[PDB]
């Protein structure tokens, strides 16, 4: 019966969600719980870099009004 | 970390790539009143690994040849196909590229060589012709394939595949632009040399695998199937936009999983259902039936934005 | 729907471009302030190394005009941290 | 006309093909929104708007962004 | 760099396979049609290029000229196709 | 020589806050502090030499600093919630956070009275008159 084709599809599927969940949590871990900034245009890289200089060395650390 | 994120996004796809052949040799089976492979392993789950080990152990005959193409070519086919998964924006992409779709279009285009190189490398005048069929059709279908994307982009505003997740937050791009989806789907069927458009490996010997056995056979082989997925996945981002919620990124990937599998299932279903087109029948479709439709609908997609005051926001 | 969605998006495109428009003046004051510092800091080191140099003023515009001239990223960091240099040159392309 | 008919039924792609070619060559000419595209895109502010000195001889220019003077995009709003 | 890292792993994975694959185991076909296609292909491929900047050009303030230009390009090439059809070309 | 200004001459306080924070309040900073901002900018453009317009620049940071101190005094909690949600997004897009935005914007219209500038009305060119003489011979043309 067709249901036997499912085992194979399942294994494919599980192996196609891993990548999307993986890439989207190894980003939120490396960037400090905040989505990796996407610097499409320089302004953004500038702002990002500015952030680095503002604190520690990493941009993800984010200083606030209390600074 | 980034390395781990390279294992994921690769292995997972390779393991899934293996399970597609299985779900191809069973879905084609049940459609043809037969169980398909269930005896090796449970329900045939170990079947893809089994043939892989046989293929690598058999003598790479290396058949008499230009050697460095008998080795370089297979590698290019796997390298480009696995590489094109680098930017796919399943939820977040891995390497977000501002000109992402041009990367995908360019990387696909390079695979036509592997066919050309493999065909010249065998020393069978037959093969030299077989490669010609694929190389010619690939570039041909590429011309409508590219124009169909340019129509899309102009309604997306950018070349970055990440933008479409924000373009398709209210409706799939199938509703609009369905006429091209169909034409993207048929072109995706040609570029993966799948059935309706599989003249290669056709009556030649039912072309560029003729002399390829064991490990070289496998690498292209792997490449084709990974592509089979990738192109289907590009259909599932560009035209069928999976629901995106910024709070939970995986329902995007969960639906990306569901739509990709169904459209991957569709080309499996297409293969069993249709006879293969003639070589000229195939080019007659693209240059006569599709290219005039695509070029005109291309203009409609430069006009729809302007007079409907809908010019898309860059960025 | 596409017409309405992109019109909404375009309005948003306007709402955030203006947000930087407002934030730019501060950045301009900051950039310049920091830029000059890099030039000057390089002057200190410049003098330190050019003093021994025979009859070589510490620094002189290769261009005789007295107009203010932006420094090349190469001038600003060439003698600074090589890593800093690299970041400026190929940093954005490699992004993050 | 008659061929047109058969053409609609035989070789029914070109017909559609040309039809679109034209409809895209017409809608822009006749539409209540075509004008907006050059405006909506014109308005989008990408490069800083540099302020002019106040000779004090200009009433048109608004002295402050929020002033009741100057350009407005309420056309963009409620579009 | 991030891309470089990914790509070299990509080549490495493929070279690894072929290497194991080779190590674990231990004259005149010519039709102008084919050449003609290749040519047409580039004439179309070049056009694809002149059409690729259209996403950035959409945002151009002119708009009228943009479309007037783009429509002329698509129409003149399509006529090229038209003559290709009319002539034996594209008829293999 | 180069007459590059000295460090002590260019050592002034700055906001030094995460890009997001500036962004979150940007719309109101473009509002409460453009009088001086513009001036610095007009100085900057017409007198191509930054070195010449440095002073105006110190005024810029300062005006903003208090802008922040006032925010710190009132509706600070709101602002804190708005920036944190704004920062999480990768492009720090404004529309993901509108509920948090409404609070702070509403509050500053209760406590500080300041107003969020309507779509536009910040892009429009401004007229600011400055004592600094319209630099003649900018470009130091010969
Ligand atoms: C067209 O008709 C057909 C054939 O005739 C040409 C076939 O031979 C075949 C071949 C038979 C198959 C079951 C598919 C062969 C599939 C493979 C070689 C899969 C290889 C898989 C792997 C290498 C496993 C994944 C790899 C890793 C995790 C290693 C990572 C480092 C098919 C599918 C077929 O239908
Ligand atoms: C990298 C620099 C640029 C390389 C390509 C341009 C220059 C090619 C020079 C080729 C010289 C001849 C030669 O290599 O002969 C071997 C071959 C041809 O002879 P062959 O190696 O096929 O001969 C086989 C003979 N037996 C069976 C006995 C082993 O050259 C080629 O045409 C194939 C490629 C050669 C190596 C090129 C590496 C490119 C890597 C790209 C990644
Ligand atoms: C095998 C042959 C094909 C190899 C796979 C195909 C690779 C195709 C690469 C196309 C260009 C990719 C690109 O442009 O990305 C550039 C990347 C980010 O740049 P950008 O998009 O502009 O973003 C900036 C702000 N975020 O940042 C970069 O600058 C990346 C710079 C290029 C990275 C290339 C990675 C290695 C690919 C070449 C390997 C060479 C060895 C094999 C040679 C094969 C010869 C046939
Ligand atoms: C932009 C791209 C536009 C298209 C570019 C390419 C166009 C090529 C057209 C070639 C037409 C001549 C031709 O060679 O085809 C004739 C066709 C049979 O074609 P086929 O059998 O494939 O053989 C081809 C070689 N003869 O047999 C035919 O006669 C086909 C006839 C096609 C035209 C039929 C009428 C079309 C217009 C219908 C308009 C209907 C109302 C539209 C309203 C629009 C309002 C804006």
């Amino acid at each position: 019966m067709w249901f036997e084709i499912l085992p194979g599809l399942a294994i494919m599927g599980v192996c196609l969600v891993i990548p999307g969940v993986s890439t989207a949590y190894i980003h939120k871990f490396t960037n400090g719980g905040k989505e990796k900034r996407v610097a499409r245009v320089q302004y953004q890289w500038y702002l990002m870099e500015r952030d680095r200089r503002i604190s520690g060395v990493n941009r993800y650390y984010v200083s606030k009004g209390l600074e | 970390m980034f390395f781990i994120n390279i294992l994921t996004l690769l292995v997972p796809i390779l393991i899934a790539m293996a399970f597609l052949t299985l779900v191809e040799r069973k879905i084609l089976g049940y459609m043809q009143l037969r169980k398909g492979p269930n005896i090796v392993g449970p329900y045939g789950i170990l079947q893809p690994f089994a043939d892989a080990m046989k293929l690598f152990m058999k003598e790479p005959m290396r058949p008499t040849t230009s050697m460095s193409l008998f080795i370089i070519a297979p590698t290019l086919s796997l390298t480009l196909a696995l590489s094109l998964w680098v930017p796919l924006p399943m939820p977040h992409p891995l390497i977000n590229l501002n000109l992402g779709i041009l990367f995908i279009l360019a990387t696909s285009s390079l695979s036509v060589y592997s066919i050309l190189w493999s065909g010249w490398a065998s020393n069978s005048k037959y093969s030299l012709f077989g490669a010609l069929r694929a190389v010619a059709q690939t570039i041909s279908y590429e011309v409508t394939m590219a124009i169909i994307l340019l129509s899309v982009l102009l309604m997306n505003g950018s070349y970055s595949l990440q933008t479409l997740i924000t373009t398709q937050e209210h409706m799939w791009l199938l509703l609009p632009a369905w006429p091209m989806a169909m034409m993207w789907f048929i072109s995706t069927l040609a570029e993966t040399n799948r059935a309706p458009f599989d003249l290669t490996e056709g009556e030649s010997e039912l072309g560029f695998n003729v002399e390829y056995a064991a490990g070289p056979f496998a690498l292209f082989f792997m490449a084709e199937y990974t592509n089979i997925i990738l192109m289907n996945a590009l259909t599932t981002i560009i035209f069928l936009g999976p629901l995106y919620y910024i709070n939970l990124p995986e329902l995007y990937s969960t639906n990306f999983m569901m739509e990709a599998l169904l459209l991957s299932s569709t080309f499996l279903w297409i293969r069993a259902s249709y006879p293969r087109f003639r070589y000229d029948q195939l080019m007659h479709l693209l240059w006569k039936n599709f290219l005039p439709l695509t070029l005109a609908l291309c203009m409609w997609h430069i006009s729809l934005p302007i007079f409907t005051a809908g010019v898309p926001p860059y960025m | 729907r596409m017409m309405r969605w992109n019109q909404e998006r375009r309005r948003l495109l306007i709402e955030d471009l203006e947000a930087r428009i407002a934030l730019m003046p501060l950045f301009q004051a900051e950039k310049d302030r920091r830029t000059l510092q890099i030039l000057r800091e390089n002057l200190e080191e410049e003098a330190i190394i050019m003093k021994d140099v025979p009859n070589w003023k510490v620094g002189e515009s290769v261009f005789h005009t007295t107009r203010w001239v932006p420094p090349l990223i190469g001038e600003m960091y060439g003698l600074r941290t090589k890593e800093e240099m690299s970041n400026a040159n190929f940093g954005f392309t490699w992004y993050t | 006309s008659a061929f047109l008919k058969n053409a609609w039924a035989k070789e029914p792609v070109l017909v559609v093909s040309f039809s679109v070619w034209g409809l895209a060559i017409i809608m822009p000419m006749i539409s209540p929104y075509t004008k907006y595209a050059s405006m909506i895109n014109k308005a989008t502010p990408y490069n800083y708007p540099v302020p002019v000195r106040d000779d004090g001889n200009m009433p048109d220019v608004p002295s402050h962004p929020q002033d009741p003077l100057g350009p407005s995009l309420d056309w963009l709003k409620n579009l | 760099m991030n891309l470089y890292t990914v790509i070299f792993i990509n080549i490495l994975l493929s070279l690894t396979l072929i290497l194991v694959a080779f190590w674990l185991p231990q004259r005149l076909p010519f039709s102008m049609k084919f050449f003609l296609v290749a040519i047409t292909f580039l004439l179309f491929d070049l056009e694809i290029a002149l059409l690729l900047p259209l996403p950035w050009a959409i945002q151009t303030i002119k708009t009228s000229t943009m479309m007037i230009m783009a429509f002329i390009l698509v129409t003149i090439l399509s006529l090229g196709l038209a003559y290709e059809w009319t002539q034996k070309g594209l008829e293999w | 020589i180069v007459e590059l200004p000295t460090l002590e001459e260019l050592k002034v306080e700055e906001v030094k806050v995460s890009s997001a924070v500036l962004k979150a309040a940007a719309h109101h900073y473009g509002a409460q502090c453009d009088k001086t901002n513009k001036e610095f900018m007009l100085c900057r453009w017409e007198e191509k030499d930054p070195r010449r317009c440095l002073k105006e620049g110190k005024l810029v940071n300062g005006c903003a600093l208090n802008f922040f101190r006032q925010i710190k005094s009132h509706c600070a909690e709101p602002f804190t919630e708005y920036w944190t949600c704004l920062d999480y997004s990768n492009m720090q897009l404004f529309r993901h956070c509108r509920q948090q935005q409404a609070k702070f914007d509403q509050c500053v219209l209760d406590k500080l009275g300041w107003v969020r500038p309507d779509l536009g009305q910040l892009s429009k060119v401004t007229k600011v008159k400055t004592d600094r003489p319209l630099p003649e011979n900018p470009y130091h043309s010969r």
